[PDB]
């Protein structure tokens, strides 16, 4: 089963700073709906839409945003297939590496070939994130370099 | 546009400073200015000035040496001083330290320009 | 076959750890991508989700705010408990079919939790005010 | 609703909050699995608790990279009086752990190394020193206690 | 090293080699790995 | 030689970064990884 | 084929930053903040400043041999709340190894048996042929 | 297989003891880290949790205050009893859906215990004042 | 900043003493001091003074030998005596014994300063 959800580790833990940030967000949303709503025609609609967010918390809104991002991109990219390929590579080499980056303005996740990565300056560290220098040498098609570096 | 933006990796990331160029001086522009927004409804800016958080740095003005030494400004004009203060933030708009440093430097330059303006109007009225 | 599954559970455990860390990295990458003038996020995110980025501190890891990607028996158990709780709430005329659909299409445990709380509060308030209305109707009839 | 709480309950809630968050954040169970493997291989299972970057962190210690001195035939590691941890860290890790104390001379030393791997030998000494303290006997002013 | 598939010929005899070839070196067959893998896998699901 | 990294941001110019990339091109060894030949043989 | 060699470098540079001790104007609560090296410490207000060197992730890409692209600090700084020096790149991964050793993968432990199988089945094929 | 599990339960028992002690160690490490001006703890902790450190007893081990990291059959049995008891309380209209969710999202036996007690007391007080209001309504009608 | 702090392991731990340095004398500071807080609202302090538990130890004042011998002070000023009493607590701000000793020593120095100020006030009014 693949259900990777962002969860608030202590959902019943609220502090003053969280409340202040929630108040800031609610005030910002109130100003925006005041701006867009045209003289009472749909102002009450916006109040109805945002009244259910007064019972929310800062942590709840952040968790919500994270869950929608992860859910959408997992359903889009079919990430479990990427993880399956990485798992097979881990079985073959004992090394499982993934790269996450921004391409075209959208976040993307890719599986790094263990034969096309040079990891330098690690401290007997099992994790790849502890490395201080990484080189990725691969032969890209012209279309991909233009799709990534047109700007 | 390369002015105050880092258009890389298919995105458009900004540090908050708005390089307002390509329009021209107020006298040379038939609409007297670029008219960035409507708020005074005629919010007009020229090619030399830059904006950060709805406050304008004047390019026509100059920094007296007294205001150069304290607040430690670099550029000869206030706009150039902000174009010098934001250089580190241009390549890293998402760094928290860079944003805080930009916030502090922008406040310093804004206060320096306000001091210059009040000094100038006091001298002119005298 | 269970005792044979024990032999490879170590491999699967490290795999799940790597998956969690990769998803956290992708979440941070998406967080940075939001502040890049991309209109795609206007469609897959709500309003409040798009205004979280306006508040300070969005540049930091979500693990420093109390949020972590998790695939464990605890979260699956919590999801199951919430789902059966919602089903029990539908019976007894406490939770509305619309909100049941919202729970079935939520993807976030806190969202469904607050939906259940909201509907409980609304129904209890409606019951209380209906009781008050009946009592005052009887009182004025007697008067 | 906190009027119905007790001091022990509040302390328990805080402790559970901390352990819950950090167990989910670090995948402490995987660290314990690795330690169990190390224990089956060596008969030795060790873990280090420390603050790095202001946050508490937990690590599994290599049995081949910890030197335990002055113990009393005790199967526990906490009873030791002197421990030396010799391991090779990357420059990034040492700057991540000691930025607030590294001097410019030390950072230049990190730069000026030939870097022919390019790791740094980080030897950490732990030893129980002694302090002179005073046991002072005072009478409560209100009551002769 | 045994758990990682390395056999030291100086750990089971007096060496009267350093060449990675069987006519004078000895194969290792990792039959112990499964036994420890079972226990660590059970540790995870406890 | 990898250029000095203990510099102010102003002195990290275009040529400095090009020198970093040229060093990277000039180029492997790791302490917890097998050689590339081993992995290629496995695949 | 008609492809381009794309070499992307990731490295942790070192950045000079300042830790500034400033007092809350309202309450007598001394505070701490991190600023870049260009930040001018506000004297006449008790702002004590000390300078640190801190890790910073950088990137750069060479395409072919003549193209140099995106040489800059990584715009995705995987930052932490309290530690300015905790950063890394988008690469996330692990080694399936034991006790700081190199990974003894499943294929590694099964390979000797496969080689012996191939040798024995070669004997079998020769016997069948003969 | 059970009698074979007995052969390695000694390894598992000493492993469990080591894990318990390591978690007490991490708890004391976090306690010391609390008083070091880190803003992360303001997000993962409540207000009372962040206020405990202001008292002059935080420098000592939690074992000296009656608190221990424990994974034994006693705590699992207590968890199961509390959860089943809360389920029984939900029916009979004695425990609210919101507080049920709070129990499901507590992680502390004491917290859920106090939640159940608070809900009992609140509902009993509401019932009692309901009887009193009805009785005085009848009495003043008769008057 | 090293003034009454032990910034190690990426944290900021304090023993409660506030080394109010880098501001300047009351006369040399344009704002008359650092203005640590608002409570008398103008709570001004100079470079040499130190604060523990909202009690100010004054640097301009000296230690009479009579008040030196009793209470066993070390520094020539009261600020220096506080800076000498809290030396142990800097490297171990978490130790319960260190906190108790610091509290006791600070109470002693506070009583000594109150006695000295009382004596000076009485002599001046004499
Ligand atoms: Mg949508
Ligand atoms: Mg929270």
């Amino acid at each position: 089963v693949f259900d990777f959800k962002v969860v608030v580790t202590n959902p019943n833990a609220i502090s003053e700073i969280e409340d202040n940030k929630k108040n800031e967000l609610l005030q910002r949303l109130q100003e925006m709906i005041t701006d867009t709503s045209i003289s009472e025609d749909e102002y009450n609609i916006k109040l109805e839409k945002l009244n259910d967010y007064y019972t929310y918390e800062w942590q709840d809104i952040r968790e919500v945003r994270a869950n929608e991002l992860l859910n959408h991109y997992i359903k889009e990219y079919d990430i479990p297939l990427i993880f399956n390929n990485g798992f097979m590579d881990a079985m073959t080499c004992g090394e499982e590496i993934y790269q996450c980056d921004i391409v075209g303005g959208e976040p993307v996740i890719e599986r790094v070939n263990p034969l096309k990565i040079r990891i330098f300056k690690s401290g007997y560290s099992n994790k790849v994130e502890d490395a201080d220098m990484i080189i990725l040498e691969d032969y890209w098609s012209p279309g991909r370099v233009i799709d990534t570096y047109y700007d | 546009a390369f002015g105050g933006w880092l258009n890389t990796q298919g995105g458009d990331f900004t540090n908050g400073v708005t390089f307002i160029n390509e329009g021209g001086s107020h006298e040379e522009n038939p609409y007297q200015g670029i008219q960035i927004g409507v708020d005074g409804a005629p919010n007009l800016v020229e090619q030399g000035e830059v904006v950060y958080d709805d406050y304008v740095f004047s390019d026509r003005m100059e920094i007296p040496d007294d205001i150069r030494k304290e607040y430690k400004l670099r550029g000869k004009t206030f706009a150039k001083a902000a174009k010098s203060a934001q250089r580190e933030s241009e390549e890293r708009p998402n760094d928290p330290l860079s944003t805080k440093g930009l916030q502090a430097a922008m406040e310093r330059i804004a206060t320096a320009q306000e001091e210059a303006r009040q000094r100038k109007e006091a001298h002119r009225e005298g | 076959t269970l005792q044979s599954s024990h032999i490879t559970e170590w491999l699967f455990t490290i795999h799940d750890d790597v998956k969690k860390r990769a998803l956290e990295c992708f979440l941070e990458t998406a967080k940075v991508a939001l502040k890049g003038r991309n209109k795609k996020f206007q469609y897959i995110l709500s309003d409040t989700s798009t205004r979280v980025m306006e508040i300070d501190g969005d540049e930091f890891a979500e693990a420093d705010y109390g949020l972590v990607v998790d695939n464990s028996n605890g979260t699956q158990e919590l999801q199951q408990k919430l789902d059966t709780l919602a089903q029990a709430a539908l019976q007894t005329q406490t939770l509305s079919f619309s909100t049941i659909t919202k729970l079935y299409t939520s993807s976030s445990l806190a969202e469904k939790q607050r939906l259940i709380e909201k509907d409980e509060k609304q129904i209890r308030e409606r019951q209380a005010q209906a009781q008050k209305e009946q009592l005052e109707a009887q009182q004025q009839i007697a008067a | 609703d906190y009027y119905t709480y007790e001091w022990q309950d509040i302390r328990e809630v805080r402790a559970n909050e901390l352990l819950n968050h950090y167990i989910k954040e670090y995948d402490i169970p995987l660290i314990f699995n690795n330690g169990f493997m190390d224990a089956m291989t060596c008969g030795e299972e060790i873990y280090q608790c420390d603050i790095v970057g202001g946050e508490p962190v937990i690590e599994r210690v290599n049995p081949l990279k910890i030197r335990i001195f002055k113990s009393g035939y005790s199967n526990k590691v906490e009873d030791a009086d002197m421990i030396i941890l010799e391991d090779y860290w990357s420059p990034g890790r040492v700057i991540d752990t000691y930025y607030d104390v590294l001097s410019p001379k030390d950072i230049k030393y990190i730069e000026t190394m030939p870097d022919y791997a390019g790791n740094l030998r980080v030897l950490r000494l732990y030893w129980k020193s002694k302090r002179k303290i005073l046991k002072v006997k005072s009478y409560d002013p209100e009551t002769g206690e | 090293d045994l758990l990682n598939g390395r056999l030291h010929m100086s750990d089971l005899e007096l060496v009267l080699i350093k060449a990675a070839y069987i006519p004078d070196r000895l194969q290792h067959y990792p039959i112990m790995n499964s036994k420890l893998n079972v226990l660590r896998g059970e540790e995870s699901k406890r | 030689n990898f250029p000095r990294q203990m510099l102010p941001f102003s002195k990290k110019t275009k040529q400095w970064r090009k020198d970093c990339l040229l060093w990277a091109n000039q180029k492997n060894y790791s302490l917890v990884r097998k050689s590339v030949i081993h992995k290629k043989i496995n695949y | 084929a008609g492809n381009l060699r794309v070499l992307r470098l990731y490295w942790k540079s070192k950045r000079k930053i300042l830790k500034v001790k400033s007092y809350d104007p309202e309450t007598g609560e001394e505070e701490w903040n991190f600023y870049p090296e260009n930040y001018v410490v506000n004297k006449e207000a008790g702002e004590e400043v000390q300078s640190f060197w801190v890790n910073e992730a950088w990137e750069g890409t060479m395409i072919g041999n003549e193209i140099f692209v995106n040489m800059r600090p990584r715009l995705i700084q995987y930052n932490r709340l309290n530690n300015p020096s905790r950063c890394h790149f988008g690469i996330v991964g692990s080694i399936y190894n034991l006790n700081d050793s190199r990974p003894f993968s499943l294929v590694d432990m099964m390979k000797p048996y496969n080689y012996l199988y191939d040798a024995i089945h070669d004997r079998l094929n020769k016997a069948i042929a003969s």
